[PDB]
RNA sequence: UCUGGUGACUAUAGCAAGGAGGUCACACCUGUUCCCAUGCCGAACACAGAAGUUAAGGUCUUUAGCGACGAUGGUAGCCAACUUACGUUCCGCUAGAGUAGAACGUUGCCAGGC
RNA sequence: UGAUAUUGAAAUUCGGCACAGCUAGCUGUGUUGGCUUUCUAACCCGCACCACUUAUCGUGGUGGGAGACAGUGUCAAGCGGGCAGUUUGACUGGGGCGGUCGCCUCCUAAAAGGUAACGGAGGCGCUCAAAGGUUCCCUCAGAAUGGUUGGAAAUCAUUCAUAGAGUGUAAAGGCAUAAGGGAGCUUGACUGCGAGACCUACAAGUCGAGCAGGGUCGAAAGACGGACUUAGUGAUCCGGUGGUUCCGCAUGGAAGGGCCAUCGCUCAACGGAUAAAAGCUACCCCGGGGAUAACAGGCUUAUCUCCCCCAAGAGUUCACAUCGACGGGGAGGUUUGGCACCUCGAUGUCGGCUCAUCGCAUCCUGGGGCUGUAGUCGGUCCCAAGGGUUGGGCUGUUCGCCCAUUAAAGCGGUA
RNA sequence: GCUGGAAGGUUAAGAGGAGUGGUUAGCUUCUGCGAAGCUACGAAUCGAAGCCCCAGUAAACGGCGGCCGUAACUAUAACGG
RNA sequence: GAGGGUAGCGGAGAAAUUCCAAUCGAACCUGGAGAUAGCUGGUUCUCUCCGAAAUAGCUUUAGGGCUAGCCUCAAGUGAUGAUUAUUGGAGGUAGAGCACUGUUUGGACGAGGCCGAAUUCAGACAAACUCCGAAUGCCAAUUAAUUUAACUUGGGAGUCAGAACAUGGGUGAUAAGGUCCGUGUUCGAAAGGGAAACAGCCCAGACCACCAGCUAAGGUCCCAAAAU
RNA sequence: AAGCAGUAAAUGUGGAGCCGUAGCGAAAGCGAGUCUGAAUAGGGCGUUUAGUAUUUGGUCGUAGACCCGAAACCAGGUGAU
RNA sequence: ACAUAGCAUAUCAGAAGGCACACCCGGAGAACUGAAACAUCUUAGUACCCGGAGGAAGAGAAAGAAAAUUCGAUUCCCUUA
RNA sequence: GCCCGGAUAGCUCAGUCGGUAGAGCAGGGGAUUGAAAAUCCCCGUGUCCUUGGUUCGAUUCCGAGUCCGGGCACCA
RNA sequence: GCCCGGAUAGCUCAGUCGGUAGAGCAGGGGAUUGAAAAUCCCCGUGUCCUUGGUUCGAUUCCGAGUCCGGGCACC
């Protein structure tokens, strides 16, 4: 409160409107794979229970920030396009 | 003194902003200027 | 206790900054400002270009000289050799 | 060296006067068909030319009378110190302006021809 | 005061609208509002009689009078200090009064920038389709000298003109490379931006080399993202119009939002409290201040009271017996003020009675000089505080005028 | 201000319902009509008192001027503009 | 005199703001209620270290607030901070001057039919007049000598009522212990010694003890230390 | 966390949730980078890893929020001796 | 005049008043204060007043939530925040 | 910134729905009659606001236009 | 000591928003008619208050200025 001079808060223009919805995927990282192994598949089910995500909002998008340095096999919700790449780089399917 | 808005006549809009000083040019006056998304100069028109 | 006459005028503008803001013999960057005047007090040299009326200042990089080329008109250059 | 072309030098270089020549190089003129054009006129701009002329421009040698530059000494002001309520002194550094001594009738780079 | 309900019947008309037929206008012809009346069952009668009952309330019947109006609800307009919540700016050598409130330019401002006052001077709330961009070319107001008209000066030439003119606007800084004046073309008075600076509490504010897309002018090199600069404007919120690859609450559309471009404010008290606002209190009330006045102390001496120089002149003659134009220099702190230093958790304020006490710039009395001093009176000046300094009319008076006296009816300080 | 006046302008609820938008039955199938239904809006026209308009009222509220010139010496004006 | 009525947005009034349970410009008693108060007064045990401001901008704002400025602990960065010599620079005051717009008193100079109308010589004046133009300060050397700061981030504030001297100035009357800016010092927040006493002037900064010595400002016959 | 057991035992269970591991933009959406944008040009905000739970201090916010003080307002009543 | 208001006897114990008015449910309902003033707003549907019950009153057996696969009367506690 | 009314003898009004311009006040000249005022004749010029278009033809219908009267005026 | 209105034929008023001066009373000369008064023609000079500046141009806008009318006047 300046003083009976008009507060900070009151020069600056509003903008925006945020959603009704606004679906937050849980971004696991391509890094956090690099832990386990037999490359059988990754899960909903599994993914949160070896504690890596955990209250995922909706789907579970692979952002591609680390190595994935295994021939690994996914099932995930949805994709980014460069970890896609690293996925089919050394092998594995999946079902978007 | 007289504000007014030239039209790009083939973007379908109004994009300037000039200063007719009514009654030395009251006439219509029309200009060459730039209109972008057509990338070209249209004639645009005082209205 | 008598009714005394009223003033008149008061009223004075607010204030510009003039005057030199770099100096003789520093290392200045080509963007930045040498001199500034409502006029021309100091003509460009090279390496040096007005703006509008006003504000001197350097196109590229190195030091600053001032430097009259007249006898009476003064000018401002900026050697980029080091 | 000298004549011309382009540079730098704060008019110390320029104006003001006076004498000297040639056009190998600038000018002056000979015209307007063309290149181009004068809110008009080819005086100017451009073009075509070379019989004349050094009077003029520009060049060169004198004149400090016009401006310009300009020292040594002084005096006013003044940062620091001291004393004092006086429109002040006193001591220690920097130091003009005007005015006089005067210097001065340009200097030097690079090109093409003598 | 209207609409519509309670709220019913009948007639007269005057309409617009839907159709026919004829001469823009009339007949029938159906919707369809109104307008006047006329009844009668609703409703009302502080309307007389009868019963509850012996009772002016009330309930019930009977006869009368009004009557589809009123009275009542619901919604809508105008009246409305009768009554209520409220606002009524600040700056200020105390306050109201007068004037001011933001931007631009000087000076004060003390050779960087900055820097106040109710200090001194001026402007603005725009204007220009060319007075913007480019390529070329030209140089001025004046001073002379003559020349149909004569402004002293409306054109024409010649010569000496360094800026003494001009720059749309007020001033300073600039400009004769023009940034001034003409002539040809044209829209860069563009779009997306921006390294880095200057200023600055913040929000704002200006200056930008170069980068891409599209150009204009020019032979080309280059210039151009408004006018020689610095003024000419106003946050947010909310709403309007034109686009929109964006969201659009089951899904698909819409309504609405958001972005991007733009308009509406003398919100001028200009960082704008709100969409909307003026006065008196001597009937006053509370919280505070000597931050801030009136009375009185204090500082200062403009005015004020006294001296004082200089000397023109007056005094028949002689400047100085007395008088002293024009001009200057000081003491006092008694008047009128200036400043706000002490006092607002109270320092009682004018005159008069009571009672004094102290200065001397002396009113009487004492002592002298000098007189344009015959004597008696009188003018002027020096030393002198010991003592004296009147009774009445008038007004609150101070002051003042007036009457009758006296040796005289002194001027002041002491809150 | 108050009373009196009745024509005209100016109005609100309400009565009216010319039309414009959204939606899809069907439809050219790319491409606008949209019948109908339901909904969002709503046009002229009608709709009183007030305010405009006219006239009256001061023992209602309220109001009840300036400037020059002139007379048988001067003075001022009965008077004039 | 006895009974009775009218009650707070109210009542009564031969009207005065009078009266309503020693009162009243709207009575009293509870409850909302610990109303709000930018305003006064008050706030309690001790010692070490460091220690300011009274200004700027904007406000229904001038005795209030918010931000920057000035202090403080804690981390960092760590040679960036301070003076001095050297060189190079920006700008137009004090001074000077009349070439510039302006103000001036003197001499000759022309410009009708007895006093005046452009220029020239010799002099002067200026905050808004400068052909000139210093002392100092001010920004920068990738400069060298000496010393101890500086800056970035994050917690905690306080100040926005200043005063007198010394000088450059406006206002005032070359008046004030006046007011308003610059710039220094001291007081505020600083005790001692000198100025007879005396916050602001002159010396100088108190950690405590001692019956020790030199010295500063002012003094040396006596009160009162020191030279008749 | 609530609850459920338990010397009103502070210990056992309860993984609903919160914060953090990835940001950018109004949003769709995109992702170690997006956003404006015609641009792979230039910019702003990010990336290279330390957060988290409880508590002793310092300070803010909502509550009366360092104490003590006003005239004054609005309800509900008692009073004409 | 037919009956009804009205009028006269006999039975009945239904009511009224009080409560801790602590808690609850409906009727009616202020202002001081905050916004640095104030009128929409907020203090708050809070305090006072009145009415009716209970040991608990109110709510309540979907014309609901939801959008995936649906599960399911009302109340209350924790998170969503 | 928005919707209408229109600029009709020198003054005031009239029709001015495309072939289709009127009044009264004023002015001038006669008459009156001692001289003016009245009073009575006889007269004229309009402007159909700037300008284009649907035009056999626009004072007349559209709008590129100047000025003023009636409502605008909303919760910035 | 303060804010406005202005000095507009000899008298009274008018526009007097920078190129852009009007009326009526008065005066004079004709006519009238026994003579004046009326009455009717035809005429003129204004002053745009002293003075400077923004001035293509100021009666016109500022203020160095004289006079008077409207409010000042506060505790
Ligand atoms: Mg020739
Ligand atoms: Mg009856
Ligand atoms: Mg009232
Ligand atoms: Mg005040
Ligand atoms: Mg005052
Ligand atoms: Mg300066
Ligand atoms: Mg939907
Ligand atoms: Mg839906
Ligand atoms: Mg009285
Ligand atoms: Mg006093
Ligand atoms: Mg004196
Ligand atoms: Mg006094
Ligand atoms: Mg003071
Ligand atoms: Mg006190
Ligand atoms: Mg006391
Ligand atoms: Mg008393
Ligand atoms: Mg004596
Ligand atoms: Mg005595
Ligand atoms: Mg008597
Ligand atoms: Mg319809
Ligand atoms: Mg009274
Ligand atoms: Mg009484
Ligand atoms: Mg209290
Ligand atoms: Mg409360
Ligand atoms: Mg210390
Ligand atoms: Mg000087
Ligand atoms: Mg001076
Ligand atoms: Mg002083
Ligand atoms: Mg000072
Ligand atoms: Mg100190
Ligand atoms: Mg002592
Ligand atoms: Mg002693
Ligand atoms: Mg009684």
């Amino acid at each position: 409160f300046e003083g009976g001079q008009l507060p900070l808060f009151r020069r600056l223009p509003k903008r925006g409107f945020t959603n009704i919805n606004r679906k937050e995927y849980a971004i696991v990282n391509l890094d956090q794979l690099n832990k386990f192994e037999d490359g059988t598949e990754v899960t909903p089910a599994l993914l949160v229970e070896s504690g890596v995500v955990k209250n995922e909002k909706s789907g579970i998008k692979i952002l591609g920030n680390g190595s994935l340095d295994k021939k690994l096999t996914v099932k995930a919700h949805k994709f980014s396009a460069s970890a896609a790449e690293a996925i089919d780089a050394k092998g594995g399917a999946h079902e978007v | 003194r007289v504000n007014v808005t030239l039209a790009c006549t083939e973007c379908g809009d109004r994009n300037y902003i000039t200063t007719k000083n009514k009654r030395n040019n009251p006439e219509r006056i029309e200009m060459k200027k730039y209109c972008p998304r057509l990338n070209k100069y249209t004639l645009h028109r005082e209205t | 206790k008598k009714g005394v006459s009223s003033t008149k005028n008061g009223r004075d503008s607010e204030s510009k900054r003039l005057g030199a803001k770099r100096a003789d013999g520093q290392f200045v960057t080509g963007g930045s400002i040498l001199y500034r005047q409502r006029g021309t007090k100091i003509y460009p040299g090279e390496n040096v270009g007005r703006g509008g009326d006003d504000t001197l200042f350097a196109k590229i990089d190195g030091v600053v000289k001032f430097e009259r080329k007249g006898r009476d008109k003064k000018q401002v250059s900026v050697y980029a050799v080091a």
